[PDB]
């Protein structure tokens, strides 16, 4: 039935349809090592409704919003990508540039068209990265465009016309949750804190990254690597692995570059990691973590 | 001390 | 009567006509668990004139304009839905996107067309969600479109052409009432404040939402649950009930979901609510309420 | 151009309930000036919301016995380029053709305001057309015409357009005598019984109350008797002071004292 | 390719294309003196992938994002120019003026258009000079334009849409790295510190710059010149050499300069350098250096 | 030049061109009494390249930057005015009001337009009367517009687009050199100190001022006048001369001044000089001077 | 003359024009009374150029600037009003709050527009009360807008663009002269001290405003270290010889010392 798109202009519909992400490289929950409660709740949210809609329909229906917060480089976007790949549903990747428009009135109409289009491809997932830019606290002297966009977003997320039983999920990621509007904050019922990787998380990341690249590492070496790598985030671990991957290249003489000799390169060893530790430093200062903890204790839903 | 922007308007 | 719509182009009329909200699932006043005074006021405003128009005409005619303000998630949209369901009159669900156009001099045209169409169908109810986006304080520096729209709204609500006996009602809902323009404030004579639910309201909400699901709850357990849920909003209670309803599913072992019969599910017990309380927190900070009271005593219409 | 003139011709005020001067009560000087001039090309009326400016407009429309035009921003704005000035010219031509003519502009600031950055060319063209047409019509003085309007923020009216409107009037809040007159006029229609002391006490209680607020209070008082009855007209109890006491519970001023100084200083300077 | 540029407007594409830096005079790595570690890292980043795309792809794929920091006038823009010359890739010279605009919703669109255009031309290098103007720590109360621009930049540097390969290098140079945003700091994985030139760097600079002057100095004179010129920045040595070359002109009589031919010019001698030292002094106070060192320890990637 | 001005908006170009300063009355070098080292340096900077472009091309090019600093009234603006005429190049008079604007991003665009227009007309001289206002030290928690303007100035002066053999000169004057940004301070290589006039400077100023007005003064009278006037700036000397010149008018019979003629006025003698001394006092306290000296010892380029 | 106003914002020009005040009731020097050296200096500066412009033009022209420093209520505004009424020149009055604005960069534009509009009419007087507020000592750390406004004012008063024959006089009244920036102090070459009225001045003021010799002398002697505002209030309440004594029976000198020192250092007096 075209009545859903009757009011919207064709050009806005085309622009929204251009935002659907393609079938990127497959990613599964196994690749995302670390947080376990977040993965469990996300699975309960997404997988269960499709397996048996009859059981979970009604009061047991999934919520319409999710929020992810934490320090930079903790796998929030990785979680979003995994949800897109595994959810088996249309995935929209929205951003600030996709909605804002210089012409008056188009800002809210873009949001309306987005929600209308997502209502036809049910089930659908709308992922907004760095949501703090679009739904910041409503100031006293902000421009009218921002106020109208925020109001339209709030109305679309919750309104009289919704009438429930719509399989539309909105997911947001941010590093500054304290700036999110309370009216928009209540919409994102499930708020998840994603801290830095633990010892098990770091070990799993190292094992996963070293499985692809053949190497001879013993248990003691892995334990030492995990012990030394403290306060590192997932991005820091990936950077450390990439830096260690260059050890064989540097070991050989420069003239080898012209000859390459792909088989000549030695397998990665522990000395490579030893050297890589010097040139890699943690990217997150502890002084920024405190705030997150407080927020997680005040508005978080993690036991 | 704050700055402001503008919105265009079409009159054809 | 095309005479009142003589100077309206068909395209403008179509957009107003297609915005009428069709009759959805029924909602009754008893379904709204909360403040009794607001319910009685709304009933006296809407139902009584319809039943006995002869006695409640002339001076005793219902006023035009109602405002609902309070913290997020206090059931304002639920009151709007109930009014739409019980009024038995044309219901218009207006928003910012509806009345804003990029072309010069069309927002005022849209407002005029909306009011003319509403006058054509009487009795009618016009509901505006997040009215602070459209009717806001007229700043020193702003675009001409916003000022023209605000002035058109003011003229249509109150003007020389406007006259009594027009069964058109305008209902607005907002979370930042202090930003509403004073000229717009004058039109909305009835201001209603909807605070957080109290113990009785929480008990009523729990009873209403839980009666639809088979279970056995002791009176002392219900009292304890109500006592624990302190500072919760209307949506917070619903989220808590939803979280509790998922406990039985988690109780069962993995892989049983695919083939478990609906009957073989343990009813909801007190332990479910005890577990739910851990992962559910209030979504409204108390410090935000201080403003509302100050405004309620200054411009509120409630005793 | 029959279609174009049709829109202008269809904006004339239609028949409605009669309005009389005695109803306004509160503002005697403005009424005196208006009645002296009606039977000074531009008259501007300003004041806090709910001061009866639109009531004055309706009274003039009902009493003057002349063609009355209700023109707003929506009517004089068109998306097509160059049609706004043509429509303004048509409006002025039609007003001149039918004499005498009275043109009322509600929310004048929307049509014309102080020049500001980012203003579109169409608005400036319409403003210039309005100014030139007004000057051309007024200079000859061959044909009678009157233009009046209302606006709650007179400080935003541009000086160029301001000079054309020679007459400026301010309507303050109603006075104790005005409040008593409004009370008696509105309540005398319905069967009521109250003493003079009761009305004096009501006037004393109602301080800084605009006309709209007073009307709302009277409506609440008239509704109170229905609240008294449990779940024919003869059953209505006569309205007493208890009804007013109950009404005062849920009625409060709707105009803040913040901007009163601004209005007072502007009126003293240019009013 | 119109396929990837169909969303953007022609004006944005034209403006972005205007920013391409046309090839200029050639600057080689030998011109830059003193920065061995930074030069080696930049070589590994840029030259190696060109020679062997196959070996360096995958986990060895070159990182995207480089930061340069140090005291003013120590050779950051010189390194940028050398990379532009020797990169063999399209070079974009971006600045705050090009991106920022006075219309709502323009900075984000400008950033997206820039990244798309750089994506079309591969390999590409984007050089943002004085990055602290654009990417600074986010704070409450800032204008929404800056926040939107920052978030758009972050969403372009990483995100779900971003994929491997797609050779694009972003290089930034700044004097106040402590004010860079926490999230943006993660993208700039390789952070380099460029200190004041040492004795060898000063010797190389003076020899190379004075070789063209066609003068004659004895080894002891060069050693003494290096020893005296202590705490001089990169530009200080250039200014000293420039002011020393005017000594022969000053010695010549004022009247004869108009008539004297270029041939009758005394060669530069150590006396000119002695005179120059009397009028040239360091332009960088040692007070501000310490902080940089501390930062280099906390976040620097150097050994 | 359409090629390099096409990008710039015509309105900004017109505003920049409006800054061109009329020649006005000529001001010869000899009119500037006192400073000689600064005068000779400015001569070498400006006059020499014009006469013999071939000789000074290459490594002997003009520095392209000057910063005049000293206590108030020493004659910095007078030197700027003298350069405006003697140099013969296009002169730009830029102040804070010219660049600053309330619209987002207009300041950087104005700076870029100014520099482009200056580059179109060569040779050109840009004089900033109060450089400390626009190039103050960058600090944390400052408005983004000022940071953008400062960074744009730095890039324009010493950016990648900047090329050698370009005839653009920037001259700035300020009473508070200690507040100038170090990065911007680097560009202004030639820093000239203008101290209070010496005895010879005061004598020359007095002689030049009194030459036009006929008077009979002996050498010993001039010597004692110079001795009495100490710690007197050029403005103080001018005010002293102005006050002395009115002595004959004051001594004229009351009510006859209206009907008096210049012929009847007696010449100026030493009698009125003491009376003027009684009414003139130094305007610069000795306390501040020390600071300037220290700065001149640290970063000053004088000998 | 509109050519020199090409680049200015028209609304700014309208605001500056609105800032002008229409001529008030006539006033004379004898009316205010109480100052002799100040009267002589100000009249010499202002009246003389008008009566015989040909002789005074050149090296002996007006200085373009006046400062008045003293305790509160000492008749400072009276001097400015008398100059405005008698000088027969367009009078511009500016306060501290006039230039300040919420938006960035509006102060500099306001100052530029004010100076340009005043330059449109060659004879004009710009009186700026509370000059020490907008023009104050420039510290190491302060608001950017204040620094921009101060520098723009200094440039407008003195700059390369500025040319002789301006014929614009800036009069500034202050109560805290030691907060004035030295650069701004340089512009105001003629600095005058306005002290408390003397015995003869106080007697003249009281006799004139009130409308035997021993009673007048006793009243004058009784009143010591009283400002003009105090005398005005006392006489106003008294009018509501015994009554005068009762009213008399109905500032501090410790701080005044600093003024003397300042008047000794930078004052134009003897
Ligand atoms: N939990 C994790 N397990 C494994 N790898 C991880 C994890 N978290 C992050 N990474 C690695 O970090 C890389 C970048 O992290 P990612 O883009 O997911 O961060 P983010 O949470 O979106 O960051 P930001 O807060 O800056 O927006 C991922 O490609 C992956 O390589
Ligand atoms: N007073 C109430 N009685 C019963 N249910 C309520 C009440 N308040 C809230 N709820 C429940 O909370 C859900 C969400 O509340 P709702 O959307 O009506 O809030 P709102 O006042 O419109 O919020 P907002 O301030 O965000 O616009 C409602 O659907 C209903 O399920
Ligand atoms: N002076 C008055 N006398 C009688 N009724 C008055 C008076 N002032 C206001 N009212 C009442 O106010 C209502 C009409 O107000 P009106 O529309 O004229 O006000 P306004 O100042 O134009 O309003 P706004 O600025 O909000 O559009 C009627 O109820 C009228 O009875
Ligand atoms: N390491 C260096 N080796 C050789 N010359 C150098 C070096 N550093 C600076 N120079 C000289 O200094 C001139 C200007 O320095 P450059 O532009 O590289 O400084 P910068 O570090 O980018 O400064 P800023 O912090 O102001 O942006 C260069 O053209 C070159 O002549
Ligand atoms: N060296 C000098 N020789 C002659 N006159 C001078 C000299 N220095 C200052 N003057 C006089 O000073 C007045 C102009 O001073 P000028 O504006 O140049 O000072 P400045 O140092 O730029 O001041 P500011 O610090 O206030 O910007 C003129 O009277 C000029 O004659
Ligand atoms: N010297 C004086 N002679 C006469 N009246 C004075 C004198 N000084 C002050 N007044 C009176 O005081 C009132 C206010 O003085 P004001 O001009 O505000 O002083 P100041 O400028 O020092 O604040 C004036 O109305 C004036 O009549
Ligand atoms: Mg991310
Ligand atoms: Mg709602
Ligand atoms: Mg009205
Ligand atoms: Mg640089
Ligand atoms: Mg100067
Ligand atoms: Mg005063």
């Amino acid at each position: 039935v075209d009545e859903r798109l009757k009011n919207l202009e064709p050009k806005m519909i085309e622009l929204i349809m251009n935002e659907i992400m393609d079938h990127g490289p497959p990613v599964n929950w196994e690749d995302i090592a670390g947080v376990e409660f977040a993965k469990a709740t996300i699975k309960e949210i997404v997988v269960w409704p499709m397996l048996r809609p009859d059981i979970f329909t009604g009061l047991r229906g999934p919520p319409k919003g999710i929020l992810l917060f934490g320090p930079p480089g903790t796998g929030k976007t990785l979680i979003g990508k995994c949800i897109a790949s595994q959810s088996g549903a249309t995935f929209f990747s929205i951003s600030a540039s996709s909605l804002t428009s210089k012409w008056v009135g188009e800002g809210e109409k873009m949001v309306r068209a987005l929600f209308a289009v997502a209502r036809c491809q049910q089930p659908a997932v709308i992922f907004i990265d760095q949501i703090d830019s679009l739904l910041s606290q409503r100031g006293d002297g902000e421009h009218e465009s921002s106020r109208r966009i925020k109001t339209e977003f709030l109305v679309q997320l919750d309104g009289a016309t919704t009438s429930s039983e719509d399989r539309i999920l909105v997911v947001g990621a941010t590093n500054r949750p304290q700036e999110i509007d309370e009216a928009a904050r209540r919409r994102l019922v499930k708020r998840l804190y994603i801290p830095l990787p633990e010892a098990s998380a770091r070990k799993q990341i190292v094992i996963n990254l070293m499985s692809k690249e053949q190497c001879c590492l013993s248990e003691e070496e892995i334990e030492q690597i995990v012990q030394q790598s403290d306060a590192f985030s997932g991005a820091d671990m990936t950077q450390l692995c990439r830096e260690a991957s260059l050890g064989p290249i540097r070991s050989l003489q420069t003239a080898d570059i012209a000859t390459i000799t792909p088989d000549q390169v030695r397998p990665i060893a522990y000395i490579d990691f030893e050297n890589a530790f010097r040139t890699v430093r943690p990217s997150v200062s502890p002084k920024d973590l405190e705030l997150y903890e407080n927020w997680n204790k005040t508005f978080g839903c993690g036991k | 001390a704050m700055q402001m922007q503008l919105e265009a308007n079409a009159d054809t």
